[PDB]
Formats: structure tokens, C-alpha cells, sequence
């Protein structure tokens, strides 16, 4: 409940899982994007 | 029995709620007709000097609605910071009970007058909807979002003044009169397509501006956004905000329970 | 863009820990 | 049971840090009623708001076993612009009680002050002497253990002083008293031990008449 | 010496205006210091601030052809964020003293008011007691002929009081004292009659006695 | 003593502290109050100073500036000041020599000697640069400024006397400042409002007040059509009458 | 303009000698 | 242009000092 999140829980939940999943994807999963520019009027 | 700190502090805020309602919106229940008509007495005054130009500035937009869609928002926003200002300095004979945090004053002021403005927008916007205006969002759950980015943003400036200026009483108006050149400098007055170039990147610095935009643009269909607003800008201008005032309101806890 | 995304979500999840960290610390003091 | 174990308590004065109390060990008695003597300039007021949980000790900690009603004072303590009535109807909601119990200890709060209708007035009506009943009442609504009092029934009459020992009688037997006044037969008939603070260092003296003769001295 | 001429006061309230005073004519006794007691809520402080000047009676008048004191009493007659040395010197310069003057009265005030470092302190930081004695200090340093003390003695240590009563005998023979208090001894032993207001109206006792069980009973 | 010498020095004791305070502790209000105008003039001269050129050339805007601001600023100082009196010295009431009229005039002379050595120092340090500075019409210009005195000691008493019920009512009034310092013209020229909407702005008689001192400082400023200081003068004398007699009205309730 | 000058220099000389009155008579009660 | 650049580094740097020591004070107080 309430007093039950310890400092332990608040920072797994809050800064250690979501770092991880977010670095775990990019670094391994994500593809990368080439981009190509240009500069037209009429 | 032992009343775990939820329940004390859930108690302490009811009764704070309680007794700066009667101290809020008049004893006599004289204050609530004049925040109703308040809305009303802007909006005539600003058509009644504004509509062609309104008009001239962007069709498809009806200038009651416009007005609307920024003038509770930004009501909210400076009523907040003000309360919030005013409620540690409100009850200071208050603080003499063991339970009545500091904290405890402020949050009850913004759950009061949160409240009170979202009944206000919603008797606007039914009143809106009455006179055959269009009222309903075409995209409320994001326009809901923009709104919650900006209350707490709000919520955070004031608790961040409360904490600081309570030393310098004189501070106050100094902050008490800067909200008016945001009255006209967020483009709720006007809409800001009209602006020259050069001065919109230093306008773009205001996060109101920004969430007022973002707020407009999940009202009407087809509305235009200018380039460089964004919501990322408000929402960690906000989160920064927001942790830097509670921080300091842990530094100086004990200093300001001196009464 | 990986490293700066990373970065920024760092912070962010450094404010809100803090942020909810000195919420649930203010509402814990409150003792008879 | 209430203890202390090395409070230290200053103020931000301009020039330096003026230390109202250094380090304290004081064990206070048991199962007695103690006058806190003192002197101008003392730590009396800043002990008993201490006492209370008012404000937090500098560099210090008091243990309280025990609870221990807030300091009545003799200013402060109450709302402007508020009558006695919303007042006590604040303090009630503060400790979370049901609204018959409410009512009840707001007649009980109406009936020990002999206020007419200046009760549904605001403070500021209230004469000097008059606010002290209400908050004498008010704090003798609630069940205690340690009622705290600073020198408020200083200005109050003689009825007032009547009506304030009958109810510490009726509530004989299960509550104690800190009392803290200049008003020394006060003293003499209301506590059992003396508290005499001097130069921020607590001593305890048994007797009443050896304490009270060192505070003449 | 201090006559009064049918007047009344009352304040603004929504129910009406509660008469402290209705229609009251008194005669203060001369060469005699006068115990002014009464319940609480009861004149007594209305009484002293229209002897003072503090405020005029709506429909009446107070006549006197004698110096009084201003009414120092619990609170007020003092400016916060103030030093309690330049309070005294803009309560010089009201009346119209020479520099040397209101050095020697700045400098009796000092000494009389047993302060340190907290004399060169804004006046908001200040003890009950150390805010009395300045007060107490500052009312004797005038050359007046009637004081108006408005139980302000209350929250003095027995050092106080003693230099009180010294200063009050140095300067016994010309001067007189006009003081309300709740405490029997010192008004026993300031006062040679008893001036009692009970509803709106105030009634002498040349005996002390007698008024005081009057007002006791 | 003769009621006037008293009066004198409740008025010279009221003065004395009231000067520590507003000025501060270690005086740094005067760090302030100097660089009190400068503030203001200096981004003006970043935003409107190609548009004052366009507007009118004869004059320039770093000294059409000062001749509306320093005025303005005295009267809004006036009336602020003036309003925050009594209860700023509610424990002073306490002497039978000290009533609540004493407390604005002794403000009203303290801002009164501020602003005027702060027009001074403006002057000096505007011919110092090379700037026109010597008024054309020293006379008028005095006269006009007297008119606003009066009608800004006026507005400040008959504020502070009227707020004693509502306090909450006189922040508002602070408030109220904010847009007269846009509407007064004296940022940018009026000669520049279209004609529909200056008859509005005609019944507000600081804006005449201010185009009248202009007038009388600048060679060859023109005045607009509507403008004069008949209306100023009479709003001041109404005003004033009606301020202290409202004064004498509430003479005791304030006490 | 002689009279008109005349009667500038009368001002601000009564101007002029008021404030520095009000200033001597504050540094002489401060300096004691 | 060295001598430029090494005023904004004290400054940034400076900043940095005073966060972190105001950060570092907060967590010493917990
Ligand atoms: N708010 C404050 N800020 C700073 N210093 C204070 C403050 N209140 C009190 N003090 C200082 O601490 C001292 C503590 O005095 P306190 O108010 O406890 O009264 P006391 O001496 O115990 O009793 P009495 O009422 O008889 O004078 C004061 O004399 C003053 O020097
Ligand atoms: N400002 C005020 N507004 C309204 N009523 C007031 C005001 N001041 C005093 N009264 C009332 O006037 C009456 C006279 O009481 P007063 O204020 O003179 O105190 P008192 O009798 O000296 O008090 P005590 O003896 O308890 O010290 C009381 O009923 C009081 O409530
Ligand atoms: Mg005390
Ligand atoms: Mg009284």
C-alpha cells in the first residue's frame, strides 16, 4: 500500500526497468532511418 | 487508532477546504455570481473592440469561442499561482494544531479552485453551446492532457512562490501585477499568426503560449500551429519546476511554521 | 537518435523519481 | 515517559545564531503536574511549543510516549475572521471525529465560556480575557493526557478561575497539567513539582517553595 | 479628576451595535490611585482607550484638565520590524523633545528594561515579558500624572515587578495610578480605591475590600 | 503647544521612519529607485524607437520618454504608497498626536522628495549626454506637475480611506495602474490612436496632464483637439473635496 | 524673458532649499 | 577566441557547482 514503497521499489519501477526495456530496444532492436534532403520552390 | 498519515492528512486538507471555501467565494455567497459573470464581462468588452479585427485576422473561427478556449485556462493558471501564493501567509495563526503542514494549505487551495474552474468552463461552454456556438472539442482527451501539463505547471509556480517570497511580504505584488503582460503576451487575447517574425522566438520562451496553443489546436478542426510550438518545452519547463519547488519547500519546511 | 534520446529519458525518469519521492515524504511526516 | 535528548534550538538573528537552548538531557517526572517557572527571556514558550510538536528542534529530539495537547498560549492559536463556533467545528475535523461528538463538544466548548452572543462573532470582537476561555475550553473539550498551558488564565475572573479548577477536578485522576506562569500561588495550587529553566539548562526541584524561592533570587 | 459626560460607545456588528457604554456619568477621586476591576468583557479596556485618546465616545465626552498616560497594556503601541531604541525615539520626537532629552530618555529606558543584544532587535522578535518591561519602561520615562496600565504587569518576573515598584515610589508623590488587572495582591497593594463596571455602569468602593468582594462575588 | 506645532512634528517623526523603511536597511532602495526608470527606458529604445522616428522626428525618445515617465511614476507612487498608509502604522495609533491623515502626508512628502530629486538626476545626467533638457515653459511645466500632484494625492487618500472595509479591493487598484502606464501615452506618442477611439481615452485627465507637461517642456509640440487643463483641474478639486470629506466622515472608525 | 526667468529661479531656488532642508535636518538627527 | 569562451566556461561551470551543492545539501538533510 501506501507504506509499502520502499526506496527500493520506487527506483526499480521508476528508473532502473524503463532505462533498461528503452536502452534494450534501441541499442539491439531499432532500425535505422536514412534520411534524404532537398530544396525546391516553383 | 493510530490514523496512519493518509488519513491525517486527507482530514487536514477537508477542513482546510472547508474553511477557505466560506473565505474564498464571499461569506454571504457574494463572490461566486461575480467569478460567473467575470468571463462574460471579458469577452463582451474584447468582441466589442476586437471582432472585425478578429475577423480580418482568421475566418471559420468565431471570436466568443476563441476567447473562451483561452481565457479559462488562463484563469486557472493565475488564479492558482495567486491563491497558491496567498494560502501559507492566510493561515499562519493556523499552524498551531501539530497537523496543519504548510503544505497542507496550498493543496487545499488548488483542489478548491481547480473544482470551482472546471464548473465555471463547464457553464461556459454549455452557455457557448446554447447560443448555437460551437462548443465540443473535436479532440478532447488531448486537450484534457494540455490542461492537466498546465494546471500542474501552474500549481508548481505558485507553490515555488509561496515557499520563496513568504520572507519578502513586498514580493508579492511584484508577481501580482506580472501575470497582466501574460494576459497579453499568450496570445489569448489575440491570435498570434498575426505577429510579426521577428519577435517569435523570444514570445515562443512562454510556456503558456504553448499550452495555450496546443489547447486551441485541440478545439477547432483545421487550426494552424506556429513552427516551434511544441509540448515538450512546457511539459519539462513544468517537471523541473515542479521539482525544484518541492525541494525547496523540504529545505525550508521548518522555517515557515514559524507564526 | 539513440544516445541523446537515452539521455533525456534519464533525466526524465530522475525528476519524476525525485518528484514522487518528496510527495510521498511530505505526506509521510504527518504524525500526532 | 516524556524525555529529552540533547535539543538544541536557535533563532536567525542578524548577529550570529542566538541559541535559545543548548544541549538538554532533561527527564521530566511522572504522574505529576509541573510548573515551568523561569524567567523573562527563558525558553519557556519556546519549551512548551516544543512540547507540542509546534516546531521542530534545531538539532535535537523530543520523545513522547504520551499525548500531549497544544500549547493554549496567551496569543494566537485561532483563525481570523472566524467565530469561536467555526473555529472549534476547525479543530474537531482536524482529529477526525463524527459529527454527534462534534456537536457535542461545541455546546460543551459554548457552555464552559460564559460568552452570549459574541460566540457567533468573530475573534476580534472577543475581548483579551475572553478569547483565553474559549481556548481553555476548546482544549479542555478533547481527552488528553498533558494539557499545556502558558500563562493563559492570566486574565481571566475569578469565576473563570472557579470554573477552570472544577473541571480539572471532574477531570482529576487521568490527565496532567504543564503549567508555565509568573503568577506564583497559581503555581502553588495547581502544580506538585517545579521546572525552573536558567540560562537554557533545566532543573528540577521536588518542592514547590524551593524552586519558587530561587526564582525570587 | 477625570469626569465623564453621558457618553456611549458601541461597534459596528450585523446584529446591531453592542452598548459597552450607555449614558455613563463618573468622577474619578483625586490624589488617590483607583483600581478599576470588573468581569471580563466588561469595560475596563474601552474604559482606557477613551481615557488615552486612543478613540472618542460617540455621544458623550471625557473631561479632564490633567496629563494621562497613553494606555500600555497586553499589545500594541508598537511597531513591528522595529528596534524597540528608535520606537522610543519616535515616541520622543511625538513630543517634541531635545536630542540630549531623548538620549537620557533612550538610555533610562535601557536600563530600566533589563535587555541585552535583543534591545538592537526589531520589536516582533520580543518575549510576553521583555515586550512589557520596554513598555513599562517607556510609560515611567514621561513626566506625566496618571498612568494607564492596562493589566500589562501580568507576564512580569518578580524582577520586574520589583523594579516596578521602585520606580513607581520613586515618583509616589505627585504622580497617581489608574490599573486594571485580574490579580488581587498588586491591586491591593497599588491601588487606594476600587472603581467597579459591571453592565455599562461603574460604581466607587473607598474601601478596597469591599470592591473587591463586590466584584469577586 | 499650538496644534500646528504639533502636527509639524507628528509629521517630521512620521517622515524619519517611515524613510528607513521604504528606503531599507542598508539603503539599497536607492539602487533601485535610480535605476528605476533606466529599466523601462531601455527597451523602448529596442522597440518602438524606428517607429517614434516615423512617427514624429522633431523629438527624440530618449527624452520624450523621461518627460511622461518620471511624472507617471510619481503619481503612481503617490497613490500606491499613499493607499498602503494607516494600516502600515496601525500599531502607531496609539498616542492621542498621531491620527491617520498624518501617515499619507508624510508618505506623500517622502515620494514627493524621492521623484523630485529623481527628475534631477534624469535631467542632469540627459544634458550630460547631450540630450535636450532645459524646458521651454518652466512655469507651465510647474503648474501642470502641481495639478497632478494634487490629483494623485487626492486619488491616493480618497483609496486609502475607502479600502479600510475591503482591503481585497485596493490590490485590485495596484492592478488598475498597470493599464493607465499603457493608455497615458507615455510610451509612445497618442497623435498615433485613431480618431474613434480618443475621445474614450479623453475623460482619463493624466493623459491630458502628461500632453500638457510635454507641451510645456518641447518646443513646438502640438496639442490634440479635446485636450486641456480645465478638466484635469476640476477632476482634481472634486476629488479632493470628496476625499477629505469622506475623510472626515470615517475620521474615527479608522483610528 | 527676464520676469519669467526670475520667477523659474524663484521655484526651483524654493525647491532646491526645501529638500536640502528636509536632507540636513535627517543627517543631522542621524549623525547625533 | 580564448579568452571569450573561458568566462562562459566559469559561468556554466559555476552553475553546475551550485546545483549540484544545493542537490547534495538536500540529500544530506533527508
Ligand atoms: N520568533 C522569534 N524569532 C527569533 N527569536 C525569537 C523569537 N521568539 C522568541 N525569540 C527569542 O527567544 C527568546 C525566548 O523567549 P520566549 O518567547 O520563549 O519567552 P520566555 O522568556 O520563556 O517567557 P516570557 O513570556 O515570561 O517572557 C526570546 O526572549 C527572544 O530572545
Ligand atoms: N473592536 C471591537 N469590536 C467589537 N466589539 C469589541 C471590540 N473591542 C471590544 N469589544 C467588546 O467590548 C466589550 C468590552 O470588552 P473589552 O474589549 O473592553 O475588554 P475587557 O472587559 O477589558 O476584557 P478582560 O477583562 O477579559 O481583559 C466586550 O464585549 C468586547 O467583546
Ligand atoms: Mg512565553
Ligand atoms: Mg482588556
Amino acid at each position: 500500500l501506501v507504506s509499502r514503497l520502499t526506496a527500493k521499489r520506487l527506483q526499480w519501477a521508476l528508473v532502473y526497468l524503463p532505462m533498461l526495456v528503452a536502452t534494450v530496444y534501441f541499442l539491439v532492436f531499432s532500425a535505422d532511418r536514412y534520411v534524404s534532403e532537398s530544396v525546391i520552390t516553383v | 487508532v493510530k490514523r496512519s498519515p493518509w488519513q491525517i492528512q486527507q482530514a487536514v486538507l477537508f477542513a482546510l477546504f472547508l474553511r477557505e471555501l466560506k473565505t474564498r467565494l464571499g461569506g454571504r455567497w457574494l463572490g461566486v455570481f461575480w467569478v460567473l459573470l467575470e468571463p462574460v464581462a471579458h469577452i463582451a468588452v474584447m468582441t466589442t473592440l476586437f471582432s472585425l479585427a478578429h475577423r480580418a485576422a482568421m475566418p471559420s473561427i468565431e471570436y466568443p469561442v476563441f476567447l473562451i478556449t483561452g481565457l479559462i485556462p488562463f484563469f486557472m493558471f493565475r488564479g492558482l499561482v495567486t491563491r497558491l501564493m496567498e494560502a501559507i501567509d492566510s493561515n499562519r495563526g493556523l499552524f498551531a494544531y501539530r497537523q496543519v503542514k504548510p503544505i497542507d494549505t496550498v493543496i487545499a487551495r488548488a483542489m478548491l479552485e481547480i473544482s470551482l474552474q472546471s464548473i465555471v468552463y463547464l457553464i461556459a461552454l454549455g452557455t457557448l453551446g446554447w447560443l448555437g456556438f460551437h462548443f465540443l472539442p473535436v479532440r478532447a482527451l488531448e486537450l484534457a492532457g494540455v490542461s492537466a501539463v498546465l494546471i500542474m505547471l501552474g500549481a508548481s509556480l505558485g507553490l515555488f512562490f509561496a515557499v520563496v517570497t513568504n520572507e519578502i511580504p513586498q514580493a508579492r505584488a511584484i508577481v501580482r501585477i506580472s501575470l497582466l503582460p501574460l494576459y497579453f503576451v499568450s496570445g489569448v487575447i489575440f491570435p498570434v499568426h498575426t505577429i510579426p517574425p521577428q519577435y517569435l522566438p523570444l514570445l515562443q520562451l512562454n510556456p503558456v503560449l504553448h499550452l495555450i496553443e496546443l489547447s486551441r489546436a485541440s478545439f477547432f478542426p483545421q487550426y494552424r500551429v506556429l513552427q516551434g510550438i511544441n509540448l515538450a518545452y512546457p511539459a519539462g519547463f513544468a517537471l523541473l519546476s515542479l521539482f525544484l519547488a518541492l525541494m525547496l519547500y523540504r529545505l525550508r519546511r521548518h522555517q515557515l511554521a514559524s507564526v | 537518435r539513440r544516445w541523446y534520446n537515452l539521455a533525456t529519458l534519464l533525466v526524465v525518469c530522475c525528476l519524476i523519481y525525485g518528484v514522487v519521492s518528496l510527495v510521498v515524504a511530505t505526506i509521510r511526516d504527518h504524525q500526532d | 515517559m516524556i524525555e529529552l535528548r540533547n535539543l538544541t534550538k536557535w533563532y536567525p538573528t542578524p548577529h550570529g545564531r542566538r541559541y535559545v537552548f543548548r544541549n538538554l538531557n532533561f527527564r521530566f517526572p511522572d504522574d505529576v503536574s509541573i510548573g515551568l517557572i523561569g524567567r523573562n527571556g527563558a525558553g519557556k514558550s519556546t519549551l512548551m511549543r516544543l512540547l507540542g510538536g509546534i516546531e521542530a528542534p534545531n538539532e535535537g529530539e523530543v520523545v513522547t510516549d504520551v499525548s500531549i495537547s497544544w500549547p493554549v498560549g496567551l496569543s494566537g492559536g485561532f483563525q481570523g475572521s472566524l467565530t469561536a463556533r467555526e473555529n472549534v467545528k476547525f479543530v474537531c475535523r482536524i482529529y477526525g471525529t463524527s459529527h454527534e461528538d462534534m456537536l457535542r463538544k461545541v455546546r460543551f466548548v459554548e457552555e464552559f465560556a460564559e460568552i452570549g452572543e459574541h460566540f457567533d462573532l468573530p475573534m476580534k470582537t472577543y475581548s483579551s480575557g475572553m478569547r483565553s476561555r474559549v481556548a481553555f475550553g476548546l482544549s479542555m473539550a478533547f481527552d488528553f493526557d498533558y494539557y499545556l498551558i502558558d500563562q493563559a488564565m492570566a486574565v481571566g475572573d475569578a469565576q473563570f478561575r472557579a470554573k477552570s479548577r472544577a473541571v480539572f477536578d471532574s477531570r482529576v485522576g487521568q490527565a496532567n497539567m504543564i503549567l508555565v506562569s509568573h503568577n506564583m500561588n497559581d503555581i502553588k495550587e495547581y502544580c506538585d513539582v517545579v521546572v525552573l529553566v536558567d540560562q537554557g539548562q533545566a532543573t528540577l526541584y521536588e518542592d514547590v517553595e524551593a524552586g519558587i524561592a530561587a526564582y525570587q533570587g
